[PDB]
Formats: C-alpha cells, sequence, structure tokens
RNA sequence: GGUGUCUUGGG
C-alpha cells in the first residue's frame, strides 16, 4: 500500500542532514540506495510525472489566490512512476537567477540569461594576483533581496555582482522617455 | 567588500554600525530587531546593512602578498 | 508673522513644525538644508605608502567622506579663493594617518578614531573626525594583516554639495504638509474604498480630521508643514537650521546687491 | 553548440522541441545568429560515463 | 448689458464619467421650449437635483491680457457665484423655432435652445454666464 | 531602411558625451534607447552645406512619400501625458499657469481669458494645448457619430486654432494620416510643423512634472467579482471543447469544405478557445475604472494595447507554434506528463492563467516555446527582408 | 533581471528628485511606458516583495512555481504601516507641491553592463590610411573611420 | 568591397540620449566630439574676426 | 569624461555677471532676467513671493536645461511700479520673514533645553 | 604601425 506514495520516506532527509548512516552518506547514495532513478532523454518517453508531490494523491474550493494545476480528470485510478523534485530546476546556471521568472513573457527570460552574464562584479576573489586582460570588480556588491533556492548553490550570493537602488516607476520630467 | 560610508539613498552614516550587528547576530537576535536597537527605521539604511555582503575576508586570507 | 514649533529635539534629529508660511519657503529651505551648507572634508588623498590588499582610490573614496566636527567651519576662506598657494594652513586642514599591523599574526582594523589631526588653522574645533560617543570607534577604513603598513595623509578643505556628495552636512529631511488631504492637492488610487488602504500619517493628531458635510474649501492653502532634519554628526542640527538660514540670506543679499549693481 | 553549421536555415533544428524538458534550458541561449542552437545544461544535466 | 435672462429647475445631473464636472439639464419655468444643458464645476459650485438656476449671458462683463482683478474694480458678476467664459461655436438656425447654439467653455459645453426672437442677438463670440444659487 | 534614416540636424554643445536627440524623432530612425549607436557624418564644404540645408533638414521630411502621411508623431509620455491633461475635468491653478504659458517659445505673450472667473479663477487645459497650435487650423473629426453636444467627449472640433471639445490622442495629434500634425503642416509649411513639436512638448512635459503619473501592480489586478466572470467564462471555454470532441471523437462533427477531419478539428477548437479569451479579456477591459493606469494609456493609445490587457489580468489562451498546435514531440502527448490522446486544451497548451496569478509549470514550458518562435523568426526573417531590399533598389 | 534595460539619459542631485514623506529619495528611476507593453509583472512583484524584504528584515523567497501569491506579500506589507499595494505618496522636489498621482517605489536589483560610453564612442578627423587602397582604416582602436 | 560603399572620414559613432528640452531640428554632439571633428570655413570680407577667436 | 567643472555649477563666471536684465519688447512693462549658478532653490522661491503681490501681473521662470546652471525670470507689474523696485522689495520681505524665523528658532530652541 | 583568419558579443 505505498502505491501512489513517494519513496523517499522522512527517514532519508534525516540521514543526509545528519550526514552519515544510522547502522558518508551523499548524493551517490541516495541513487544507488533505491530512491533517485536516472532517466535520459529516451525513457522519458515510457514513463509518467506528477509536477511536484503534492499531486500524488488525487487531489480535491475556488479562491482566487492560487494557481491552476490540473486534477487529473481522466482515470479514476492513475498510474504515476515518478515525481519530480522541484520544477525549478528546469532553468539554465544564468537563469535561476531572475527572481519570479514565471510571471513573465519569455523574450524577457531570454534576454535576461543573456544579459546577467555581463554583470560587472566579483569572479574570483584573487584579481590581485591574476593578471587578465580584462576584469572588472565593482566597488561595493550586494547580495539581493530577491533570491531563490539555487543562489543557496551558485554562490551568487558570497559573490554577488549587482546592487540594490530605490527604484520609482514614475515619468518625471521626460528625460525617462 | 567593506561595509560602505554613507547609506546609498539616503545617507546617515552606517559603517560603524557593522560591528555592532554581527555581535548582535551572535546572540540570536534577529535583523529586524538588531536594526531596530542598531536605530535604522527607513529602509535605505536598512537595506545597505540588511544586503551587504562583505568579502574582504577571503581577499586577505593570501598569504602575504609581500 | 511666521512661527516655530519644535516638538521633539536631540543634537540629530529635530522634528519641528514650521506653520504660517508659504510652500515654496519650505521647499527653498529643504533644499538650502541639503545642498548649500558648507562643510569640511577630505579633498586630496596623498599617499605615500600603501601595502593593505584595497586599491588606492579607494581608500581615498572612503576617506573623502567622512564626517568631520565643522562646527566652526564657516571662518575658513574657500579653497579656489584663498590669497596663497596650494594648501597651507590657513584654508585646510591636515590629517595623517598611519597604522601597521606588525606582528605576524592578527588583523587590524584601522578605523576612524585613528585619525590623529597634525596641524590646522586652531583652535577652532575643526577637522576632528566625528564620534558618537567617546568610546566610539567609527568608520571601518580598512582590514589589516602581516606587514600590510598603510600610511597616509589628507588634506580638508571647505565646499559645498553642489560640489559633491560629502559636503552634505544633513542627511535626510523628512516633510509632509496637511495630512488629511484637505486641499485635494493629492488624487489617492483606490480599488474599494479610499480611506481605508492609505495608513494615516504619523501625523494623525496635529489636525482635526474633515467633517463628512464640509464643502471644498476652494481658498484655503497648504499652511503647516512639519519636517525633521538629521544630521550623521557633522554639524549641530541646530546650526544646520541656523546655517541654512543665514545663507539664504546671504543669497538673496548678493542678489539685491546684484539689481543695485546695474543700478 | 551543434555544427548543424548555418547552410540550412531551415527553422526546425532552432524550436525547442518538447523533450528540451529537464535536459536543456528553455530560458538561456544566445540571439542574433547562433539562436536556438547553442544550447545549455539544464541544472540538473548528467553525462554518462 | 445682459443678452438674455431667465431662471431654470434642473431636472437631472449625471457625474458618471468625472469626479469634478457634472452636466445639468435645464428647463425654464417662465416658458418651456428653451431646453438647456451645461456642465459645471462640483468643487467650484455644487448643485442638487430639482434646484434653480438665475442664468444671465452677456457679452461684455463691464457696465488685453487678463490679469487677475483689482479688489477695487467692480463686475456685473459681481452678483453671482459662476461667471464662466466661452466661444460661439455654433448656431444653427433651424426651423421656426428650433435654434440651437453651442457654445464652448474651453471644454466645457453649453446647448442652448429656444425663441428665435430670444436667442436672436447670441451672434456672438465671447458670452460670459451668470450661474446664480 | 528608408530615406528618413537620414536626415540633416543641427548642432548644440552639450557635455558628458552622448547623443542628444529630440524625442519626436526616435520612429524615422526607429531607434531606441536600449544603447542603439549612430553615425554622424559632417559636411565638409559650402555646396554640400547648402544641399543639407534646403534638401533634408527635418521639417521637410515630416510627410513620407511612403502613405502621404506624418511619420514622425508623439512618442510615449507627452502622449500619456496630452491626453490626460486634456480630459475634461482637468484645472489649473493660476500659478502654474504663469509657467506653462512661459514655456511655449512661440508663445506672443498674452494670458488666455481662464474659463471660469468666479469663485477662484481657473484654466482647462485644452485652452493651454490651444496655445501651441498657431492660430489658423481647422479641423472636424466624429468617432460613433457623435453629436456637437458630445456626452463621453470623444470627437474633435478645433476652430480657428483653439481645441473646442475633445479628449486628444493617438488619432489626432499621433501619426495618424490626417491627423492634426498632417493638418497644420500642409496648412503653414514645414518651419510651423517643426515649432508645434517645440511647443506641445514642452508644454505637455512641464505639466506631466508638475502633475505626475505612474503605474502600479495593483493597475493590473482585478477585484473579486471581475475573477468570477472570467472564471466562469474559460469554464464554458473548456466544456465547450469537452462537447467538441465528444463530437468529433464519437464521429459526429461536420467538416468544413477542404479540411480533413483534423484540420476542421483544430480550426473549430482555436475558433472556440480565441473567442473564449477575447471575451475575458473584453470582460476585464470593460470592468477596470478610469484614472486607473493601464486603461489610461491604452486609450492613450502611447503603448500597450487590449490583447496586452487580456493577457496581464485575464489569460493567454493557446500558443503556437507555426500555426498549428502545439505538435507531440514525445509519442502521442507533448510531455511526460499527461497520458497519451488527450486533446483537452489544458494538454496541448491552453495557458489557462494570466500572469498576475504566474503560470503553472508545463505553462511555462510552452509558453517558452512560443516565444522561442518568436525570436528564431525576428533573428531569420530580417535577412530574407535585406536581400530584398537590396534587389528591389538596384 | 528582465531585460527592463536602458541606460542613465541624465543626472540630478540630491534634492531635485522626488522625495516621499519619510525623507527616502528614489534612486534610479526607470520609465513606466516600459511596462504595459512588455508584459514582465515579475519587475512589480519582486520590488514589491523587496520592499517587504527590508522591512521586515529577511531576504523574500521567490523561488518559481511556489505557493507565493501576490495577496499574502501584499497584508504582509499592509501590516507594517504601507499601503498594500506598493504605492507610496510623493513629492515633487522643485516645489514641494504634492505630485497629483502616487507612485511605485521600494528597492529593486539592478546590475551594471559592460558596454560603457567609452568603449564605443569615437570619432576621425583624418589619419592612418591602409596601404593597398587609401582607404581609411578599419576600427576603433586606430582612429578608424565609417562606412 | 570599396566602390560601392567605402569607408570614410569627418564621422563619428556614439551612444545617444533624448532630450526633450530642444527644438526639433537640433541634435546634440558631446564637447570633445565637436573639438575633434572640423568644419573648413574659408575667410571673406566679413568674418575675420571671430576666426582670429577661434585661432586664439 | 567630457563633463564640465562640477563646480560650474556656482561660480559665476568671471566677466557674465551675476544677473543679466533684459526688457522685454513684446507687452508694455514687462522684462526679463537670466539668472546665472542658480537653481529652483531660488527662483521658486522670488516667484512665489512675486505671486501674491497685488501690483504684480505676470512673473514666471523657466531652467532651460539642468545640463546648466542657470535660468530665467520675466517681470511685469502694472503701469506703475518699475519691475525693479518690485523685486527690490520682494527681496526685502523675504530677508524680513527669515531673520524673524532664526530669531525664533533660536528662542525656542533655548526654551526646549 | 602589420595583415589574415576564427571566436564571442552589441544594435
Ligand atoms: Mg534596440
Ligand atoms: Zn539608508
Ligand atoms: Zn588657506
Amino acid at each position: 500500500d505505498n502505491k501512489g506514495e513517494l519513496r523517499i520516506t522522512k527517514e532519508h532527509i534525516r540521514k543526509i542532514q545528519q550526514g552519515y548512516d544510522d547502522d558518508v552518506y551523499g548524493w551517490s547514495s541516495l541513487v544507488t540506495s533505491g530512491v533517485i532513478e536516472y532517466v535520459d532523454g529516451e525513457e522519458e518517453e515510457t514513463i509518467m510525472i506528477a509536477m511536484t508531490p503534492e499531486d500524488l494523491q488525487t487531489r480535491s474550493l475556488n479562491d482566487t489566490a492560487k494557481r491552476i494545476k490540473p486534477e487529473m480528470s481522466t482515470s479514476s485510478h492513475h498510474t504515476f512512476t515518478h515525481c519530480e523534485i522541484h520544477p525549478s530546476m528546469i532553468l539554465g546556471v544564468a537563469a535561476s537567477i531572475i527572481p519570479f521568472p514565471d510571471h513573465n513573457q519569455s523574450p524577457r527570460n531570454t534576454y535576461q540569461s543573456a544579459m546577467g552574464k555581463q554583470a560587472m562584479g566579483v569572479f574570483l576573489t584573487n584579481y590581485n594576483v591574476r593578471m587578465d586582460t580584462m576584469a572588472n570588480i565593482l566597488y561595493y556588491p550586494q547580495k539581493p533581496l530577491a533570491k531563490t533556492q539555487a543562489m543557496e548553490y551558485l554562490k551568487f550570493r558570497e559573490l554577488p555582482a549587482g546592487q540594490n537602488a530605490i527604484v520609482a516607476i514614475a515619468c518625471y520630467s521626460g528625460y525617462n522617455q | 567588500m567593506i561595509i560602505p560610508v554613507r547609506c546609498f539613498s539616503c545617507g546617515k552614516v552606517v559603517g560603524d554600525k557593522w560591528d555592532a550587528y554581527l555581535r548582535l547576530l551572535e546572540e540570536g537576535k534577529q535583523e529586524g530587531d538588531a536594526l531596530d536597537e542598531l536605530k535604522l527605521k527607513r529602509y535605505c539604511c536598512r537595506r545597505m546593512v540588511l544586503t551587504h555582503v562583505d568579502l574582504i575576508e577571503k581577499f586577505l586570507r593570501y598569504n602575504p602578498l609581500e | 508673522e511666521p512661527k516655530v514649533n519644535i516638538i521633539n529635539a536631540q543634537d540629530d534629529e529635530v522634528e519641528l513644525m514650521l506653520s504660517d508660511v508659504n510652500l515654496s519657503l519650505a521647499n527653498s529651505l529643504r533644499r538650502t538644508m541639503l545642498a548649500e551648507v558648507p562643510t569640511l572634508a577630505i579633498d586630496l588623498v596623498e599617499i605615500k605608502m600603501n601595502t593593505s590588499v584595497l586599491a588606492d582610490e579607494f581608500i581615498s573614496h572612503r576617506l573623502g567622506l567622512i564626517p568631520l566636527v565643522s562646527e566652526d567651519v564657516e571662518e575658513m576662506k574657500y579653497s579656489r579663493d584663498c590669497t596663497c598657494e596650494d594648501y597651507c594652513d590657513e584654508c585646510s586642514v591636515v590629517l595623517e594617518l598611519s597604522a601597521r599591523h606588525e606582528g605576524e599574526e592578527g588583523t587590524t582594523d584601522v578605523y576612524s578614531s585613528s585619525l590623529i589631526k597634525v596641524s590646522g588653522p586652531g583652535n577652532l574645533n575643526v577637522g576632528e573626525p566625528v564620534r558618537r560617543d567617546d568610546y566610539d570607534q567609527g568608520i571601518l577604513l580598512c582590514k589589516l594583516r602581516n606587514h600590510q603598513e598603510l600610511n597616509i595623509r589628507c588634506i580638508a578643505k571647505k565646499g559645498i554639495a553642489k560640489e559633491h556628495a560629502k559636503w552634505s552636512p544633513c542627511s535626510a529631511i523628512a516633510f509632509e504638509y496637511d495630512p488629511h488631504n484637505k486641499l485635494k492637492h493629492t488624487d489617492f488610487w483606490f480599488e474599494v474604498d479610499a480611506k481605508k488602504e492609505w495608513p494615516d500619517s504619523k501625523y494623525a493628531t496635529w489636525e482635526e480630521p474633515p467633517k463628512p458635510g464640509e464643502v471644498f474649501d476652494y481658498k484655503a492653502k497648504p499652511n503647516r508643514f512639519y519636517m525633521t532634519v538629521e544630521t550623521t554628526g557633522s554639524l549641530k542640527a541646530n546650526q544646520v537650521f541656523s546655517r541654512g538660514i543665514k545663507t539664504l540670506q546671504e543669497k538673496l543679499a548678493n542678489v539685491l546687491f546684484e539689481l543695485e549693481n546695474s543700478r | 553548440n551543434t555544427p548543424i553549421g548555418r547552410d540550412g536555415k531551415l527553422a526546425k533544428p532552432r524550436q525547442l522541441h518538447n523533450t528540451h524538458w529537464g535536459l536543456v534550458c528553455p530560458a538561456e541561449t544566445p540571439e542574433g545568429q547562433a539562436c536556438g542552437l547553442v544550447k545549455n545544461l539544464s541544472l540538473l544535466s548528467g553525462i554518462s560515463i | 448689458s445682459a443678452l438674455f435672462d431667465d431662471i431654470f429647475t434642473v431636472q437631472t445631473v449625471d457625474n458618471g464619467r468625472y469626479n469634478k464636472v457634472s452636466r445639468i439639464i435645464g428647463i425654464s419655468t417662465t416658458n418651456s421650449a428653451i431646453k438647456l444643458t451645461l456642465d459645471i464645476n462640483n468643487e467650484m459650485f455644487p448643485v442638487s437635483q430639482d434646484d434653480s438656476l438665475t442664468v444671465t449671458l452677456a457679452n461684455s462683463l463691464s457696465l488685453k491680457s487678463w490679469r487677475p482683478p483689482k479688489p477695487t474694480d467692480k463686475s456685473l458678476a459681481d452678483d453671482y457665484d459662476y461667471v464662466m467664459f466661452g466661444t460661439v461655436y455654433k448656431f444653427e438656425e433651424g426651423d421656426e423655432d428650433k435654434i440651437k447654439v453651442y457654445v464652448s467653455f474651453g471644454g466645457l459645453l453649453m446647448c442652448l435652445e429656444g425663441g428665435y426672437k430670444s436667442l436672436a442677438s447670441l451672434k456672438q463670440d465671447n458670452l460670459y454666464i451668470l450661474i446664480r444659487r | 531602411l528608408h530615406k528618413m534614416s537620414m536626415m540633416a540636424h543641427r548642432v548644440k554643445v552639450m557635455p558628458y558625451s552622448t547623443f542628444r536627440l529630440n524625442l519626436s524623432v526616435t520612429s524615422p530612425y526607429n531607434a531606441d534607447f536600449d544603447g542603439d549607436e549612430m553615425n554622424l557624418h559632417v559636411p565638409q564644404s559650402e555646396e554640400t552645406r547648402a544641399e543639407l540645408s534646403q534638401l533634408c533638414a527635418v521639417p521637410l521630411q515630416i510627410v513620407s512619400p511612403q502613405s502621404n502621411k506624418p511619420v514622425m508623431g508623439i512618442v510615449q509620455d507627452t502622449l500619456c501625458g496630452v491626453r490626460k491633461m486634456t480630459l475634461r475635468d482637468t484645472f489649473i491653478e493660476y500659478e502654474q499657469v504663469m509657467n506653462m504659458l512661459f514655456w511655449v517659445p512661440s508663445w506672443d505673450g498674452v494670458v488666455p481669458q481662464p474659463a471660469i472667473l468666479k469663485p477662484k479663477p481657473l484654466w482647462t487645459g485644452k485652452q493651454l494645448l490651444s496655445i501651441a497650435i498657431p492660430s489658423g487650423i481647422h479641423l472636424q473629426r466624429t468617432d460613433g457619430g457623435n453629436s456637437l453636444l458630445s456626452p463621453k467627449d470623444n470627437g474633435m472640433l478645433i476652430v480657428d486654432g483653439k481645441v473646442m471639445f475633445g479628449v486628444v490622442d493617438k488619432k489626432t495629434v499621433g501619426s495618424g494620416g490626417g491627423g492634426l500634425i498632417h493638418t497644420v503642416m500642409r496648412e503653414k509649411g514645414p518651419k510651423i510643423c517643426a515649432e508645434l513639436f517645440g511647443n506641445i512638448q514642452k508644454v505637455v512635459n512641464y505639466w506631466l512634472l508638475h502633475n505626475g503619473f505612474s503605474i502600479g501592480i495593483g493597475d493590473a489586478i482585478a477585484d473579486a467579482s471581475t475573477m468570477k466572470e472570467i472564471t466562469h467564462a474559460i469554464s464554458s471555454a473548456k466544456e465547450q471543447v469537452q462537447e467538441i470532441i465528444y463530437k468529433a471523437q464519437h464521429n459526429e462533427l461536420e467538416l468544413k469544405p477542404g479540411m480533413t477531419l483534423r484540420e476542421s478539428f483544430e480550426g473549430e477548437v482555436s475558433r472556440t478557445l480565441n473567442d473564449a479569451r477575447d471575451s475575458a479579456g473584453r470582460s476585464a477591459e470593460m470592468n477596470l475604472k478610469d484614472l486607473n493606469n493601464v486603461k489610461q494609456m491604452v486609450s492613450a493609445g502611447s503603448k500597450g494595447s487590449f490583447i496586452n490587457i487580456a493577457q496581464m489580468s485575464a489569460c493567454v489562451g493557446q500558443q503556437m507554434v507555426e500555426g498549428k498546435r502545439i505538435a507531440f514531440g514525445f509519442a502521442d502527448r507533448s510531455l511526460p506528463h499527461f497520458t497519451k490522446d488527450d486533446f483537452s486544451p489544458e494538454s496541448k497548451g491552453f495557458v489557462e492563467n494570466s500572469y498576475l496569478r504566474g503560470l503553472t509549470p508545463q505553462e511555462f514550458f510552452f509558453h517558452a516555446m512560443a516565444g522561442r518562435e518568436g525570436l528564431i523568426d525576428t533573428a531569420v526573417k530580417t535577412a530574407e527582408t535585406g536581400y530584398i531590399q537590396r534587389r528591389l533598389v538596384k | 533581471r528582465h531585460g527592463q534595460k536602458g541606460t542613465i539619459g541624465v543626472t540630478y542631485r540630491h534634492e531635485d528628485m522626488p522625495f516621499s514623506a519619510e525623507g527616502i529619495v528614489p534612486d534610479l528611476i526607470i520609465n513606466p511606458h516600459a511596462i504595459p507593453s512588455r508584459m514582465t509583472v515579475a519587475h512589480l512583484i519582486e520590488c514589491l516583495l523587496s520592499k517587504v524584504g527590508s522591512i521586515r528584515g529577511y531576504e523574500g523567497d521567490a523561488t518559481p512555481f511556489t505557493d507565493l501569491t501576490v495577496d499574502a506579500v501584499s497584508n504582509l506589507l499592509r501590516d507594517n504601516g504601507y499601503q498594500s499595494r506598493g504605492f507610496e505618496v510623493m513629492y515633487n522636489g522643485h516645489t514641494g507641491k504634492k505630485l497629483m498621482a502616487q507612485v511605485f517605489f521600494g528597492p529593486t536589483y539592478y546590475q551594471r553592463l559592460r558596454h560603457m560610453v567609452d568603449d564605443k564612442i569615437h570619432a576621425r578627423a583624418r589619419g592612418p590610411v591602409q596601404v593597398l587602397t587609401r582607404q581609411p582604416v578599419e576600427g576603433r582602436s586606430r582612429d578608424g573611420g565609417l562606412r | 568591397g570599396n566602390l560601392m560603399g567605402k569607408r570614410v572620414d569627418f564621422s563619428a559613432r556614439t551612444v545617444i540620449s533624448g532630450d526633450p528640452n530642444l527644438e526639433l531640428d537640433q541634435v546634440g554632439v558631446p564637447i570633445s566630439i565637436a573639438k575633434t571633428l572640423s568644419y573648413p570655413e574659408t575667410v571673406t570680407q566679413y568674418n575675420i574676426h571671430r576666426l582670429t577667436e577661434y585661432v586664439r | 569624461m567630457n563633463a564640465p567643472d562640477r563646480f560650474e555649477l556656482f561660480i559665476l563666471p568671471d566677466d557674465v555677471p551675476k544677473l543679466k536684465i533684459t526688457p522685454d519688447s513684446r507687452v508694455p512693462n514687462c522684462i526679463i532676467i537670466k539668472f546665472e549658478r542658480e537653481d529652483h532653490t531660488l527662483a521658486n522661491l522670488l516667484r512665489e513671493e512675486l505671486a501674491l503681490y497685488p501690483d504684480v501681473t505676470f512673473v514666471a521662470y523657466k531652467v532651460e536645461h539642468p545640463l546648466f546652471a542657470n535660468f530665467v525670470m520675466r517681470l511685469q507689474t502694472e503701469e506703475g511700479t518699475r519691475p525693479k523696485q518690485a523685486l527690490e522689495r520682494a527681496c526685502a520681505s523675504i530677508i524680513n520673514k527669515l531673520k524673524t524665523l532664526d530669531h525664533k528658532f533660536n528662542e525656542e530652541w533655548n526654551i526646549k533645553n
């Protein structure tokens, strides 16, 4: 009767929190253990994915605050066999930077991950010794506020390249046309 | 890099107020309560300290440039 | 006719209630307290030795901002108009700092308190760095490690704010008048109702709410204000205001004189 | 990259054909010429030994 | 120098599209078949339904750069509460007595109608208007 | 790309090294300020001076032999402004108007007579916007078959040079043919049509300043009730699509001429969903208040559109990759998330939400595909256009 | 971080800007006309979230595909005494006379971009020519010329 | 390559900026680009004066 | 680079006087003043003080372009008063108001302490 | 004061 339910119980999160097995225990041990498996470009044909682990159970109104998932109205008894980790992991390494990406029009995501990769900033913490043809250090960097859960991994907050200024969206004297 | 001199938008000296702030964190405070005790009422100042990341620790960590 | 009413006061913030004067007059006053009140600040760093990890012009930049006790600054001629050549001790106060984390272990916070006035046209209490308390280390100019000597000399001159953001005596002037819209100068955005969402200003009680049957006074004016001059400490807030007034007097005096000059 | 070259602007190899769910990135890619070709990896791309 | 005079009852006033200017539909009592439509500034002269107005139309308030007035000099306006200026911009001498006159007060309009013998002098270009009460 | 990308100018020497333009001339140059870069030649001797002075100085360039219409309209702000300024309910005190009559360069030096004299003098925007428009014009334009009374205050009648009534926007001073600018050009030659732009821009900017104007997040939000309507509309949409399939996949659909069963099936479903989105957008557009901003600009026509509001607030609809609906990349579905043979619009890409709620996953990926087509298109078709223009000219 | 790019047009000193009631000033004034045609609501939603993040004092979680509404943000905002849809009453700086409209206002995250005005500006009086043609030479760093 | 369209001189490139406080038929050159380029004016029996000025 | 000196905002030029007067030719009894190195801080104030006077008929300033530390004012009173004189009286009044203001603020500040 | 390729970019 585990059916429908995920296989990574809270046991596993606890262990991964300690960092050791309760008689090293990291990622590859997850995979080889039996709770995450790899799918490639093809096998991803013949499987079934729920978006977030909240859609395993047949989910059950009409308040205007959240977003509209499909309820799965085809099968009165479905058969999932895979469930995403978290779909904010479809973006690229230069696109998780966009904060609240999904409230946008894609041509803007595109200009983003084609401009953020030109930010003046602090690229490696040893500009003193490297002697390179260009480099550019911005004086006073600032980790920004609209962080994701991924700048917890791109070190972008220990190494930002941008600043926070008071933006006032209001035509003023026509110089900003 | 090292905490600035003036807050950017307003212009109330913020530099000094850095050390104490870390020290406040050392007791379990909250950034809100901390800032309030450091008496930063507007937010312009409150970002000039709530964001600021201090690099220069790395920039030193290289054994002497000399 | 014009009147004044402090409300809460200390040396840095002075929440006054200038009443019964125009709107432009309060605005002119505000621009004066932020621009044209002369102070005294670092203007020509002359590094003699750096072994920090920080660039040079960088520490130049920071020292260029430091608040300086400038209470007497208004008796010290302008940098471009002193009858001497480049700096003497008449129109400059010179400040030398030089620390050296000697000993091959640990960190040294080269604060601002370490700035020692060398000389200056005294004993006008000028040029010193400014202190919150007297155990107040102050600005955090640099960090040093082993053998990282730093040694720097500074000129300090007297400038206005149009020159730069460092002779900015006062920091952040608050302002507001007619908190209850009773002139209909604004036009509140709203979805469901106006009076709900726009939270009432910190000046609710100082004027009495509008009456429901009250018609629009088509003749009223903005007649009271509330402003709030802060300063980083470089001056004493009352000197702020007193000097804004003096400056503005002097400017209009200059203008009256110019008219008479054509005359 | 992909050396389909640019002799052949047949606009098929440039469109984000539908298996790129999670194997490359829909937000990132250059613009102008290399548009659509120069693909980037999904933050969980793993390439097999 | 009044080139008209009458007294009106306001039948309907619609704000609708504005917060300061409302349109009024006035009809006389001395004589119907003088229909009136006028826009007014609710903040400078509020009105309400089924009230009264004493309308007058001059072509010179005397009894070129407009300065604000002295206190000492005197007007025809000195007996009213809303003295607007405008231009005769349409004078459509139609049937026997459907004579509509359209005067525009700088975005403010005026549909005026009525007896030929009455309006016939309104073939001018400048019409003050002097609402009362 | 057309004989406006080169006009003369005149030089005024200003510090802080970039190029200064005026803002009437972003449109022929079709050059924004996202970093455009423009070459600036120089004459070198007398003949070609006089040639630029008498042939290609912008005043002689207002009317294009392309569509015998003006090309240099009025652009973003100054437009949205000169609408907000000449509603009906604009009133401008005496102080401010002394100024707003200094700014006009062409001005005579004679205040107007203020449309009100008592209780306390005011003025009305239309008069000022009439101070610019040089004496001696005429214009009549009629939308909606309005009267000479004009309840909703649209249309336009301008006599002798003093606006007489009417909300002024793109259709009149804009790039529209037979709009104002055109008329004054024909009626006065170029030089006056030049100083027109000067007058309108200085005025409406300075007034826009002392008014101010902005946008906020709220403007793109709707209340609860409009949300009830819009959700019900799209509800009925998906209901109809289920019915349409229950027909076709029961072998009941009637085939349009020339389209086989599937082409007709898709053509229908597309009519249905796009009509539904149209309904929703129409609801939200008719619903939002007046001083609300998005509606202020759209109605001023500076930027934006209807379909803008239909998406920022109401919905997005279906997504299109080369005409047809979203293909099946994988076998018998668009993703590994739905099963096989699920034509109902959520699968093949009925972007249901509106941005202000934020898309799901699948919808985000689809919408990214659509934008990708947009980019591919923008970066490819330009090649053929350059080629074609080259041939046609040679 | 949403393409709303563009460069500095002009510089105002500290007073001449607008400035709200408390004494804040603006820093960097985009032009609204950017927004309604670009359908980038993320930029507003961000600026809102930042205003909240500074006030309560913690970094706001903008993870996409999560459950953060626009309301819950709005409530948290108004609880701290601010208008729950971003706006604040602002002031003209040249005459103090209130700006008739209310203005959006916050801290938002920009990031400098390379293309500096001294990496494209240029000129050419005359100068170095090729030898194969005498036509003036190619490139910027060589007193080149234009095509 | 070089007889249809060729590189030429007395040009200048840059980034541009908008500024409503102008006329319509005016363009704003920074001071440097103005001191770099030049216009060849010929001296006449009217304008030796300004020209000597530019000399100085 | 090509930015003018950041002190070109207050230092009057050598032979360009502080304040140049030009008589307006359009309407009777009206003139122009070109200020230097001044801003709204002065113009706004002089204007409003001229906007309350009886005999002042029309007066206003504009600020040609912010890349230039100057502006211009235009003045016209009725047939009686030379505009010059009115401007002087306005100066006197603003000075006097401000002297009084200073006086009262000192007195008040010493009371509060 | 090279010149020739390729690469990455900007509008
Ligand atoms: Mg562009
Ligand atoms: Zn601050
Ligand atoms: Zn000296």
